[PDB]
C-alpha cells in the first residue's frame, strides 16, 4: 500500500492529481469544507498515512522550478492561520527557492550543494529519531534532521507558487 | 516573500 495525499488536509488552493499522488498550486480556492485538519492558509497537504514507530521509505518527484518544500510534520503541526515553516512548528523539510536547494533549518536555512534534483528518497526512522533525504540517482545524502519525535509523523508537502509540483512516486 | 505561505 503506497502513500497518497490526503485531500481533507489540503489547503483549498492546492490541486491534487486524480490519482492523489501529485500536488500543484491552483489559481483559485476550491469550495471545500473547513475541517480542523485542513491547512487553511499555508499551502500544505499531508499524506493520508502517518507513522508512530518503525522505519519507512517513500519517494518524491520534484519540480525543477521554485515553490516546493517537502518532508515530514508532527501530527500536531498547526493547521489554522498563517504559521511559520520551521522545525519549531514541527516541520522538517527540504525546499527549492531562489534556484537553490535548502534544508529548512532555523533561524537560518541551510544551503545544499547537491546539484539538480529529480526524485528524492525520504527515510524516516522513528526508532532512533531521524528523517533523511537522498537523491535517487546515486543515493547521495542531502540532509538528515535528528529529532526525538514524540508523536505520530506524517509525510508533508507544500507548494506555494504556480509552475512547480511534488509527486509521490512508488 | 513568495514563500510566506509555505
Amino acid at each position: 500500500v503506497e502513500l497518497t495525499l490526503d485531500p481533507d488536509t489540503a489547503n483549498p488552493r492546492l490541486i491534487l492529481s486524480l490519482d492523489l499522488k501529485g500536488v500543484r498550486l491552483g489559481e483559485r480556492a476550491q469550495d471545500l469544507p473547513n475541517h480542523p485538519c485542513r491547512f487553511d492558509t499555508n499551502t500544505r497537504v499531508l499524506a493520508s498515512c502517518g507513522f508512530s514507530s518503525g522505519r519507512h521509505h517513500w519517494e518524491v518527484e520534484v519540480g525543477s522550478k521554485d515553490g516546493w518544500a517537502f518532508g515530514v510534520a508532527r501530527e500536531s503541526v498547526r493547521r489554522k492561520g498563517l504559521t511559520p515553516f520551521t522545525p519549531e512548528e514541527g516541520v522538517w523539510a527540504l525546499q527549492l527557492n531562489g534556484g537553490q536547494y535548502w534544508a529548512v533549518t532555523s533561524p537560518e536555512r541551510s544551503p545544499l550543494s547537491c546539484g539538480h534534483l529529480s526524485r528524492v528518497r525520504v527515510a524516516l526512522d522513528l526508532e532512533v529519531g531521524a528523517v533523511s533525504f537522498y537523491a535517487v540517482e546515486d543515493m547521495r545524502h542531502l540532509y538528515t534532521f535528528r529529532v526525538n519525535f514524540q508523536e505520530r509523523v506524517f509525510p508533508l508537502f507544500s507548494v506555494c507558487s504556480t509552475g512547480t509540483y511534488l509527486r509521490i512516486w512508488p | 516573500p513568495h514563500t510566506v505561505l509555505q
